[PDB]
């Protein structure tokens, strides 16, 4: 909506469908963490042992940090593992992505019995996406396979704001009502790019 | 004389990981400190005492 | 205090003899507790030179 | 200079004043001055540092203005230099005006003084090549200096230039050398009558 991209009636519209989907995720039987280990540290960890296949990467906020999230139990068993091995994780919180193929064959149906009623226009400005880490494409952003990925795939919020600075943004405004977006976003940004270069996070 | 940088006082960026940052303190704890500090904006950091 | 004298005198010497290298004395204050490190990190790569 | 500027009872206290040809400096020192005193006295020895005190507690008039006179320290770069080397040479360069100022504040002489004046070189002011030592010493003075003026005290210590009465004609060099750099000789005298009325007026 702030790209120009929706109008306020299509805005107000899919909110709510996504809405619906995210009760049926937040009310099922998984769980997430945080975890102080890196993308390439627990990727090889999550792809090298059978015995806990079940959990994803939900999440890829800042450099030092990943969520984790599935079942709860792999969650707990993969958690635990670097608590005993050397980091810090939080305690469980709810899960963050969809837990069976069966959740997805209904959402997408919500989804493109609603998404083909929102009368998208082309963005007056590059409109950046956390489920591409690029900017979004006019035929992405019509299509309801982009939206669900938001329950799917992981939330590659570190690139975006790295494709923010190659791309010459040096000033960087945070609406931070929930999640303290601001905060991952400055310590994304300043170990990247020239050195010396400014960068304001308000 | 002291002055103050008022003007433009704002830390910019660190230039990326290109390579490691060394800490060297009395204090092991501050060393310790500092590069977990360093580690969590992506520039690897070593961590030496006497 | 008298005794962190040698550190200035240390500091001036690289100054002249080594020129080709950029660095820099950022003196703290001696009783509040230290800035993050990212804080020293930018004020300092924003000096070229020393 | 002293001389000069009307002083009467004086003690050229160094262990030059007994080795030295002092009849040139005693013959100005006919001038307005009234009492004059040698001594051979070594202060680098804490036990000598207190005759200093025993002397200047004889019938001779109260003690008001101190100064210190440049000193040369041992050249030497980062390079040709270890800590062993440099553990030695700056307690050398230290030792003598440390005890002495340290001495007359312990039996109350400071204080009840008008100037206390130690010597350093403006030189260790940007820095030089090749003066590891000689710069630490003038920031470790300046420092206690500092201490004892925080304190109430008229302790001061002077980054002076090379005095031109101290451009020796028998090796010239050094001063060659400075004018290149820079750094210009001046007339002692003229640089006392600029700080030695300061102390308590500003």
């Amino acid at each position: 909506y702030a790209a120009g991209a929706l109008s306020l009636a299509d805005g107000a519209a899919l909110v709510t469908a996504l809405g619906r989907i995210t009760e049926r995720v937040a009310t099922g039987p998984g769980a997430s963490v945080w975890v102080r280990a890196t993308e390439d540290e627990v990727r090889a960890a999550l792809s090298g042992s059978q015995e806990q296949v079940g959990a994803a990467v939900a999440a890829v906020d800042e450099p030092g940090t990943t969520v984790v999230s599935g079942d709860a139990g792999a969650v707990a068993r993969v958690a635990a593992h670097w608590r005993a091995h050397g980091r810090a994780t939080g305690a469980p919180r709810p899960a963050r992505l969809l837990l069976s193929p069966d959740d997805e064959q209904a959402a997408l149906a919500e989804l493109r019995a609603i998404v083909a009623g929102l009368a998208f226009r082309e963005p007056e400005v590059p409109l950046l996406s956390t489920v591409t880490g690029q900017p979004v494409e006019p035929a992405e952003l019509r299509s309801a396979e982009h939206w669900l990925d938001h329950l799917r795939g992981p939330t590659r919020f570190l690139d975006g704001v790295r494709r923010l600075r190659t791309d010459g943004v040096t000033r960087l405004v945070g609406l931070d009502l929930s999640g303290d977006l601001t905060g991952p976003a400055g310590r994304s940004a300043a170990g990247f790019g020239e050195p010396g270069r400014p960068l304001l996070l308000a | 004389v002291w002055h103050a940088l008022a003007e433009d006082g704002r830390p910019g960026a660190i230039g990326g990981g290109t390579g490691s940052w060394l800490v060297f303190s009395d204090d092991p704890e501050r060393a310790a400190a500092w590069c977990d500090e360093l580690a969590l904006f992506g520039v690897p950091a070593v961590a030496l005492a006497g | 205090h008298p005794a962190q004298a040698p550190l200035t005198a240390l500091f001036t010497s690289l100054v002249w003899e080594h020129p080709e290298l950029p660095c820099a004395q950022v003196d703290l204050d001696p009783a509040e507790d230290p800035p993050t490190v990212v804080s020293l990190l930018g004020q300092v790569m924003r000096l070229p030179g020393a | 200079w002293l001389a000069a500027r009307g002083a009467r009872s004086v003690v050229l206290a160094g262990a030059e004043s007994e080795r030295g040809d002092l009849a040139g400096a005693r013959t100005t020192g006919h001038a307005g001055i009234e009492r004059l005193e040698h001594v051979a006295v070594d202060l680098s020895s804490a036990a000598d540092v207190a005759r200093l005190a025993e002397l200047c507690a004889d019938g001779r008039p109260p003690l008001r203005g101190v100064l210190l006179l440049p000193q040369p320290v041992a050249g030497g770069g980062l390079d040709e230099l270890d800590g062993a080397r440099f553990g030695a040479e700056l307690a050398g360069a230290l030792r003598g005006p440390v005890e002495l100022t340290r001495r007359f504040t312990d039996v109350g002489l400071t204080g009840g003084t008008d100037f206390f004046v130690l010597s350093t070189s403006v030189v260790s002011l940007p820095g030089r090549a090749g003066t590891v030592v000689g710069s630490a010493a003038d920031a470790f003075l300046t420092a206690l200096a500092r201490h004892h003026r925080q304190a109430g005290l008229p302790v001061v210590a002077a980054a002076w230039g090379p005095w031109l009465e101290s451009v020796d004609e028998s090796d010239e060099a050094p001063a060659v050398a400075f004018a290149e750099a820079g750094v210009y000789p001046a007339p002692g005298g003229e640089m006392l009558d600029a700080l030695l009325p300061l102390p308590a007026a500003g």
